């Protein structure tokens, strides 16, 4: 606090305010196509020879 | 003695070497098959991508 000789009035002290922040989410969208080519060859848990 | 020296017998010392199982602790499963070969599948599944 400021020192002030007791004859004079005194002194006004300033102040301050504040700020704001805002954000927006990004957007993610993957996909897959499913051909017959990704279906027809053999998967590993299938017996050899036949299917 | 005389015709032949008499003997007493004591207990027979039977050493019996073995080869005890150590590396078979890592081979737990027994799978029999009457077929020609055994095939496997190794599949690497790359997942960790953004």
């Amino acid at each position: 606090a400021p020192f002030v000789a007791p004859n004079v009035q005194g002194r006004v002290i300033k102040e301050s305010g504040y700020n704001t922040k805002t954000f927006k989410p990004a957007y993610v969208k993957p996909k897959h196509v499913i051909d017959p080519n990704m279906i027809i060859p053999r998967q590993p848990g299938e017996a050899l020879g036949t299917g | 003695a005389g015709l032949y020296t008499t003997y007493q017998l004591l207990e027979v010392q039977r050493k019996l070497k073995t080869l005890p199982a150590f590396f078979l602790q890592w081979f737990p499963r027994q799978i029999n098959f009457q077929e020609d070969m055994i095939a496997f599948d190794k599949v690497i599944q790359d997942v960790t991508r953004v």
